[PDB]
């Protein structure tokens, strides 16, 4: 997966010049598998609503991994389990 | 040789401790920034290839120990502790120092006061590429930066994560005490756990609980004033804004120092292969290299000092935040100036500060005292306390607050025969066993 | 300093530092471990031994009997100090390698003024007085590109050398708060016992 | 499994401690230390003008830095106590420190 720092999802063809990049290249500036976070647009990643552990940080709360064919997943860092104590 | 001061009142203090915890990450790329997107350069800059990885190496290994000072301090408990709905203690207001539900905030109203102070708009924390392309903001600082290949990588744990981190600490020692960072959180009322910490000072507890307004008022006023004395200040976090304007000072000299030759005839790529055919041409760019990787080494090696730095400021903020915090300590002058009762966390961009709850005496009094006495030959010692005298009669008190009490057999244990002890005086025990 | 290399001196002078030392210790002596928690508190010397031998496990009965020999072992160790920093030249090696390594460090660097690095001569008077100005800017260059070299790994080795002596400093002052201040319960932190 | 020792006598020591604080404050000199008070080599160092100024910001940042060691150390005290006349605390000497 590639991510692009400081970027919008729209823009990533236009200040990547798209059009002068090998065939193969051109597949990883759009698609269907694009998240926005506040570090940039990540492609390549799908994003999922689970919250796992940090397997390969990325910043600003996401981490990536490797899940089940075997694909690579995006979602946000769990900083612990929800707890609760009945105070009296 | 027999005068002493016994305190008669005490006071509430809470004071306030700012550490820094990371600094900003940041990533070089070799290529343009020494050679600047010519392709007669980029032949030239491969006998050197072994000499641009150690510096990668290097950059990116202060990167992640860097999100290593963070999880250290504040990620110390593995169960998130929600927030209470209720904000009063037993008359202890905690209102201002826990999250509000009824705001759209998820940080406290001193956590919103630490921001709003550091001026982080300084640097290249926040600046997007699409104004960067056009307009009058290419004359800006961090557009060159960006254009001569010098990044910096976010953190990974948000401000979000680090507030809810702080209102769990803050839930946890409310609701549970010094026992969540044994094992299982074991509630507690706040009365009681005040009395206990009041305990492990050398005051007794009925002292608490015939005071306990006095106390919840003069907690509550401090916590006001320290809130209040935020805003009128202008300089009282200048060690996490030193922190930024060094980091931006660097990097702004490290962009501007490509502006020397080197002994070359110019100091652009441009007009020297403009200029010379390619048999000269080779013996002036290679000065160039050679003296632009200096400043990449020189901003290395100033950049892993300073890791070291604040690595040694992270280290003793995470040993201040597991013995300050998750119990009391009886080291002398670690957490606070005087008597440690417990300690709040906050927030801060690139750092942590540190409410301490501190225990001070205030009005003194002359007495005289005397070493021991003895009644009938034998020599009696205090257990807990020392021989006072008002001026007519013998008492024996504690050491930190003035209460009286009749000397007895259940508070003096006995030694001696008063022919060796200096300074010993007669007194009468009183008895509680008469039929 | 006809090299511009000067030692700026220190802002505490040695009669200042003297007096905070001795402020401390008539405080320790007179008021004891109470001024360093909120105003100083008077309380007779024997009683706060008795106090201070109450931490250990040893009740307070034992000094009272003991008074005298305890006075005479006390001074008899501080006598035995003070002579032993007489008769002995090895003892405060610490400093004196502190002033040896600036010294040496300072004298190296003033040396290394006599390397030409690969020009005709280590002067800049011989070579302007010989070359002229289209030929000699090549050379000088070269002295001026091998003496930022110098500055530059003195200014590295000091910031390491502050580094350390920054780490000693705040082991001092952790010392200096929790054991003159009070009495610390940590085991060989300060003494042997 | 049934023995214990338990002391009967005891001893007081003294035992010191030697440890650096401070070292020695040093300013450098760039004009004067690369170019040996001639003016056509100083036509030449102001190309690497930047070179120099982040030396002396480095030098100065240890400076003022020695200056706080020392004050972390012995400045604990807001009060200044005076010396009593007397050197007899109960028994124990004074005189020497
Ligand atoms: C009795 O102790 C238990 C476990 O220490 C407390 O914890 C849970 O409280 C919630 C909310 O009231 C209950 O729904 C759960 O059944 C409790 N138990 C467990 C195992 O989760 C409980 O609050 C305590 N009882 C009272 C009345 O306060
Ligand atoms: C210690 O000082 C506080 C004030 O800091 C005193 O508190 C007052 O107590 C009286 C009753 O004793 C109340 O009517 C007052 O409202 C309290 N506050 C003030 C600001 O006066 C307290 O009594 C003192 N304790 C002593 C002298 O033992
Ligand atoms: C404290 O009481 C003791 C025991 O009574 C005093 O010692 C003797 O007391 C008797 C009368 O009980 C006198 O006749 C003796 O002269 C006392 N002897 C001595 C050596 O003093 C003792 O004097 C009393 N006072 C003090 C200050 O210790
Ligand atoms: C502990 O050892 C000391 C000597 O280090 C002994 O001190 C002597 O005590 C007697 C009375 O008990 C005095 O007359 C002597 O002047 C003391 N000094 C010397 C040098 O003999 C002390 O008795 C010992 N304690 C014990 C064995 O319980
Ligand atoms: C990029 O997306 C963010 C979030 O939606 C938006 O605020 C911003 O205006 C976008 N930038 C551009 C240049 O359209
Ligand atoms: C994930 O959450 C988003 C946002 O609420 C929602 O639109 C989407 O349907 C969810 N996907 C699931 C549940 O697979
Ligand atoms: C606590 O402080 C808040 C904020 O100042 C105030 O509104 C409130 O009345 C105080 N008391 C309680 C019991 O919440
Ligand atoms: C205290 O010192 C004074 C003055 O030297 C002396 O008169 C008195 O006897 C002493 N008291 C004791 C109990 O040692
Ligand atoms: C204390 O030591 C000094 C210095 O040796 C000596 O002159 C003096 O007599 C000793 N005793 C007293 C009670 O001052």
């Amino acid at each position: 997966a590639v991510l692009y720092q400081d970027v919008n999802c729209t823009d990533v063809p236009t200040t990547l010049h798209a059009d002068q990049l090998a065939p193969s290249w051109r597949v990883y500036t759009t698609g269907p598998y694009v998240f926005q976070t506040q570090a940039g647009c990540l492609i390549g990643a799908e994003h999922v609503n689970a919250s796992y552990q940090c397997d390969i940080p990325i910043g600003a709360g996401i981490c990536a991994s490797y899940h089940t064919q075997k694909s690579i997943v995006a979602y946000t860092m769990s900083l612990g389990a929800e707890n609760s104590v009945a105070y009296a | 040789n027999n005068s002493i001061a016994i305190p008669t009142n005490f006071s509430i203090s809470v004071t306030t401790e700012v550490m820094p915890v990371s600094m900003a990450k940041t990533s070089v790329d070799c290529t343009m920034y020494i050679c600047g997107d010519s392709l007669e350069c980029s032949n030239l800059l491969l006998q050197y290839g072994s000499f641009c990885t150690q510096l990668n190496r290097a950059l990116s290994g202060i990167a992640v120990e860097q999100d290593k000072n963070t999880q250290e301090v504040f990620a110390q408990v593995k169960q998130m502790y929600k927030t209470p709905t209720i904000r009063d203690f037993g008359g202890f207001n905690f209102s201002q120092i826990l999250p509000d539900p009824l705001k759209p905030t998820k940080r406290s109203f001193i956590e919103d006061l630490l921001y709003n102070k550091v001026t982080l708009a300084d640097a290249g924390f926040m600046k997007q590429y699409a104004d960067c392309l056009g307009g009058i903001n290419a004359r800006d600082l961090i557009c060159a930066q960006k254009f001569n290949g010098l990044t910096v990588l976010p953190p990974l744990l948000t401000d979000d994560m680090i507030a809810a981190y702080t209102a769990a600490l803050i839930s946890g020692t409310a609701t549970a005490g010094w026992t969540f960072g044994a094992g299982a959180a074991l509630q507690i009322p706040f009365a009681m756990q005040m009395a206990y910490r009041f305990n492990g000072i050398g005051v007794t507890q009925n002292v608490l609980y015939e005071n306990q307004k006095q106390i919840a008022n003069q907690f509550n006023k401090a916590i006001t004033q320290i809130q209040e004395s935020l805003t009128t200040t202008s300089t009282a976090l200048g060690k996490l804004q030193d922190v930024v304007n060094q980091n931006a000072q660097a990097l702004n000299t490290l962009v501007k120092q490509l502006s020397s030759n080197f002994g070359a005839i110019s100091s652009a790529l441009n007009d020297i292969l403009s200029r010379l055919d390619k048999v000269e041409a080779e013996v002036q760019i290679d000065r160039l290299i050679t003296g632009r990787l200096q400043s990449l080494q020189t901003y290395v090696t100033q950049q892993l000092i300073r890791a070291a730095e604040i690595r040694t400021s992270a280290n003793l903020a995470a040993t201040k935040m597991s013995e300050c915090v998750l119990g009391q300590s009886k080291r002398v002058d670690f957490c606070g100036k005087g008597y440690h009762l417990m300690s709040f966390p906050q927030s801060a961009p690139h750092g942590v500060v540190f409410l301490h709850v501190t225990y001070v005496p205030s009005q003194e009094r002359n007495f005289t005292t005397a070493p021991a006495i003895c009644h009938e030959g034998k020599a009696y010692f205090p257990r807990e306390g020392v021989f006072v005298s008002n001026g007519s009669f013998w008492f024996i008190t504690q050491r930190n607050f003035y209460s009286p009490q009749i000397i007895t057999t259940d508070n003096t244990f006995v030694a001696g025969s008063c022919d060796v002890v200096i300074g010993i005086i007669n007194n009468t025990v009183y008895d509680p066993l008469q039929p």
